[PDB]
């Protein structure tokens, strides 16, 4: 039986990112366009869209 | 194939290779929260855990027993065994004794 | 014997996001749930967990403390108050830092929750299947008095040699909406003793503060930012938090009771009734639990079944 490996996200307030291929089996990577967190007591960025 | 048995592959255990094909897919995370949503079908070693079916050990014709770690199928009730054997002299009794 | 005490005084709980909280509302909580791991054919099953058992906030090896994380701060947990459940209520056969070692009766979720310093119950509720079943051919409840030894796989409590380990690494940006304080047109921040980084708009901005008090006269409480920033410890990383770099460089940390090999008992079934017919013979079958019943003749084609028998019944 296998085991799924989720990491932490990676989040950029006010920027962005580039999905980067990887060696990895079953790999998978997206890049989602415009988020807003509040991770907790906050937003977690100043930048609205 | 995703789901059956066979879904995750490698030639030995301390291979590293791991040939996977899970179906895994991700999803955009829901607005407001941390978090990193996906789907992927469910283990097929696990549903061969059920659905595999009934064991040699259960129907083996002629009463065989198949055994542990050396795959062996012991006590078999099949054909002829052939033996040749050379005595020595010394085995007999003379017809006059 | 300071090893333990190395791997655990760098690292720090924290706080994650929880669906369900015990009432169906979802929360941000010290003790979400991130893993149930069920390998032990022994029927146990091991939960991981943001609160981290048998460590004092002080950093001490106490066994009779929990640490947990509300806020900044992190307070200690009476260890008494840990408590896991299911349909039932779990038996808990070991714990050290985030992970429990719990025997549990069927169910359809699993809760785990602790009293914070307040005596407040905070929890967590998870959807788990559970469904556990023993090893052999009979389904049974409770060990006999009078039975067989089978193998079986548990998780030893040694706590001590382990080859697994998880990810640890540095905890991003913490917000904190309550650092902001508003004067007659000034923008007053309160350090608690804590480095704070900082962005304001029409002003000034983009300042890590190390442990320093401002007041800003221009802009306003609702046109700036902080967090804080210090990161002097490591935390798990789960998928419920952010992480603060792309290159992501992890630690590692290795988890208790590695898995073994134990032996458990099992019942025998009474053997059935025999009755010789011609050719063919009929079996009385009496099970105290679903138990399983195979026959097959020995030849060339052997003609065999296979059944789960849980009532009393007859075979011919
Ligand atoms: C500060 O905030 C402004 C907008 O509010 C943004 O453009 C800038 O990148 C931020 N700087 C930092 C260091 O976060
Ligand atoms: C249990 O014994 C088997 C030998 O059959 C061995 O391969 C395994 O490593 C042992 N330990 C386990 C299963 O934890």
């Amino acid at each position: 039986e296998y085991k799924t490996v989720v990491p932490s996200p990676y989040v950029k307030c006010c920027g962005a990112s580039e999905c980067s291929t990887k060696e990895k089996p079953d790999y998978q990577c997206k890049v989602y366009t415009g988020v807003y967190p509040f991770m907790w007591g906050g937003a977690y960025c100043f930048c609205d869209s | 194939q995703p789901g059956r048995f066979g879904d995750i592959q490698s030639r030995t255990v301390e291979s590293n290779d791991l040939y996977a094909n899970t179906a895994l897919k991700l999803a955009r995370p829901s607005p407001g929260m941390v978090h990193v949503p996906y789907t992927q079908t469910p283990s097929g070693f696990k549903y061969w855990l059920k659905e595999k079916g009934t064991a040699l050990n259960t129907k083996a014709p002629f009463g065989c027993q198949i055994k542990t770690n050396p795959v062996r199928a012991m006590n078999c009730a099949v054909g002829n065994i052939p033996v040749s054997m050379n005595l020595p002299d010394s085995a007999f009794t003379r017809i006059v004794e | 014997v300071s090893q333990h005490f190395n791997v655990y005084k760098a690292t720090r709980p924290y706080i994650a996001y929880c669906a369900d909280c015990g009432a169906g509302h979802s929360c941000h909580s010290p003790v979400a749930i991130e893993a149930v791991r069920s390998e032990a054919t022994d029927g146990m099953l091991k939960i991981q967990f943001s609160a981290q058992i048998g460590i004092d906030k002080s950093d001490n090896h106490d066994y009779t403390k929990i640490r947990y994380a509300d806020g900044h701060a992190i307070e200690n947990a009476v260890r008494s108050s840990l408590k896991v459940a299911t349909s039932g209520d779990c038996f808990v056969h070991g714990t050290m830092g985030h992970f429990i070692l719990a025997k549990c009766p069927p169910g359809e979720f699993l809760q785990v929750s602790i009293q914070d310093t307040r005596n407040a119950v905070r929890a967590c509720r998870i959807q788990y299947h559970h469904d556990p079943q023993p090893v052999g051919r009979e389904k049974f409840t409770i060990r006999p008095h009078y039975g067989k030894e089978i193998p079986c796989t548990t998780y030893q409590q040694t706590t001590a040699k382990t080859v697994e380990e998880i990810d640890m690494h540095m905890p991003p940006d913490t917000p904190d909406r309550t650092l902001l304080s508003q004067q007659s047109g000034n923008v007053k921040i309160t350090v608690g003793g804590k480095k704070v980084k900082y962005n304001c708009t029409c002003g000034t901005g983009n300042v890590g503060t190390t442990n320093s008090d401002m007041t800003i006269n221009t802009c306003l409480i609702e046109q700036c930012h902080v967090s804080v920033t210090d990161h002097k410890k490591w935390q798990f990383n789960s998928p419920f938090v952010p992480r603060a770099d792309e290159p992501a460089r992890k630690g590692k940390v290795h988890i208790p009771f590695p898995l073994d090999n134990i032996t458990c008992r099992v019942p025998m079934a009474r053997e059935p009734t025999v009755i010789h017919g011609k050719r063919e013979v009929t079996l009385h079958l009496h099970p105290d639990h679903p138990t399983l019943f195979s026959y097959r003749t020995l030849g060339e084609d052997p003609q065999y079944h296979e059944e789960w028998v849980t009532a009393a019944v007859e075979r011919t």
